């Protein structure tokens, strides 16, 4: 048992805003590495961001430096991304997981169920 | 204590285990004392209705590791590959001068800089294997995180045995199963040996691994459950191998390279200080953590083999699940194979449960 259960996806207008939260148990969530990863529909997973222990570490891909915000709270153990003027490009399903990098095919009984997020007009 | 007892506490383990989890058939190993003790349950095959027997084959899945760290081992035995040799030594062809500075070491315990946990199925001779670590691009600098791989050890199987002038599978069959009597072990699981070959089941069907490129070096190694307490029993209590190769690559899977938080990377083989605490271990084989991209702090001179220790491996393949664990010290052990997956943290709090009771 290791549980990370995401939320927080929704439909948005361009532009608009969506804070994702990921909610962990099973284990010591304050001693491990946090990353956002995401998979675009058809396409394969994609790297989003990374977040060190202590939280004070923040790294970012370039499709969302400036516009992402990742945090987390390691007494509520519990992982945060602000996303902030979306765009139809970030629309795919969103998971939080231990961090592994940046590579991120290949993968076994891994992923939890995520939460979508969709950017579009109609 | 006693040849009942034993029983009494691998069924109170294993039957909800199984009923709970679903798995059509288990065969489990108690080394106790030194004196192993075998139980099996449920079918290998269930269409032709064949129950599990101490000759069922089983898929180790990542377990072939240990097995390859060891051979490797027996190899650096023999004089013929130090750890501290460059990859490029064995593989010339490799020229990238990111591959400048990774030894035979950091392929053996994941430490290259990040490679790959797995080849790409297209990646179907070893000519798309030279262009595949061609033009891999490291994460990090040598020594600095580990990533566990299958690529990374299996490059090291791989290269391991060129000086011996044999195959991995030929290296494996003439300097460790052979001289350790394991008749029932195999890469290439023989025909006629085909009726005690285990189905795996993913969802309802039954599988068997699919072949892939180093697929000997990192899962594909098939044995049954005394086979299983046999290898147990020799990585244990090594004192009894005449090969002294044989022997000294035993220790050497063992050895301390790496120290990962409370676990230390062996060749294959990880171990952890005895006495210990099941969160550890319970925790980390969930395949969210084992996978993880962690910090290493490099051990050097690499630490003997730490009798008081929990030296274990977890490893699954699309329908089997197996572990191995032994407590030296203790002269204690275990073995489980499922011909079902479930999840690594179920597998090693049962095994935990039955040798805490057994110590």
């Amino acid at each position: 048992q290791v549980q990370l259960v995401e939320s927080g996806g929704g439909m948005v207008q361009p532009g608009g805003s969506l804070r994702l939260s990921c909610a962990a148990s099973g284990f010591t969530f304050s001693n491990y590495d946090m990353s956002w990863v995401r998979r675009a529909p058809g396409k394969g997973p994609e790297w989003v961001s990374t977040i060190n222990t202590g939280g004070g570490s923040t790294s970012y891909a370039d499709s969302v430096k400036g516009r992402f915000t990742i945090s987390r709270d390691n007494a509520k153990n519990t992982l945060y991304l602000q996303m902030n003027s979306l765009k139809p490009e970030d629309t795919a399903l969103y998971y939080c997981t231990i961090d592994r990098g940046l590579h991120y095919s290949d993968l076994y009984d891994y992923w939890g169920q995520g939460t979508q997020v969709t950017v579009s007009s109609h | 204590k006693t040849e009942q007892q034993i029983a009494d506490i691998v069924n109170r383990t294993i039957t909800p285990l199984m009923q709970e989890q679903a798995i059509p058939g288990m065969a489990v190993a108690v080394i106790y004392q030194g004196k192993p003790y075998y139980f099996t349950w449920g079918k290998a095959d269930i269409a032709n209705n064949h129950p599990v027997t101490q000759q069922t084959l089983f898929e180790l899945g990542s377990v072939s590791k240990t097995f390859n760290g060891v051979l490797g081992g027996d190899a650096i035995a023999r004089g013929e590959i130090k750890l501290s040799d460059p990859v490029t030594k064995y593989w010339p062809e490799l020229t990238g001068k990111q591959w400048q500075g990774i030894r035979l070491l950091h392929l053996a315990t994941y430490t290259a800089g990040g490679l790959p946990l797995q080849i790409p199925d297209d990646v179907r001779d070893k000519a798309a294997l030279l262009h595949f670590y061609q033009n891999w691009q490291p994460q990090w600098t040598p020594g600095a995180k580990r990533l566990y791989a299958n690529s990374s050890i299996g490059l090291f199987g791989a290269l391991a045995v060129k000086p011996s002038g044999m195959s991995y599978e030929e290296a494996m069959t003439r300097r460790v199963l052979q001289p350790l009597k394991l008749a029932h072990t195999w890469i290439t699981v023989p025909q006629n040996e085909q009726k005690d070959y285990a189905w795996g089941y993913r969802e309802g069907k039954p599988v068997h691994v699919s072949p892939g490129q180093l697929d000997a070096e990192a899962y594909g190694v098939k044995s049954s459950v005394i086979d299983m307490a046999r290898w147990v029993q020799a990585n244990m209590d090594a004192s009894h191998v005449q090969e002294k190769t044989l022997q000294q690559g035993i220790a050497l899977a063992q050895s301390r390279y790496w120290r990962i938080g409370d676990m230390y990377q062996g060749l294959g083989w990880e171990m952890l200080n005895w006495p210990l605490k099941a969160d550890s271990i319970i925790n980390g084989s969930d395949s969210k953590v084992a996978l993880a991209a962690l910090p290493a702090v490099e051990v050097n001179p690499p630490a003997p083999a730490v009798k008081a220790s929990w030296v274990h491996k977890t490893g699954s393949t699309g329908g089997f699940g197996s572990y191995v664990a032994f407590v030296p010290e203790k002269n204690l052990g275990i073995v489980m194979l499922a011909n079902k997956s479930y999840p690594n943290p179920v597998r090693v709090e049962a095994a935990w449960r039955i040798l805490e009771k057994l110590q």
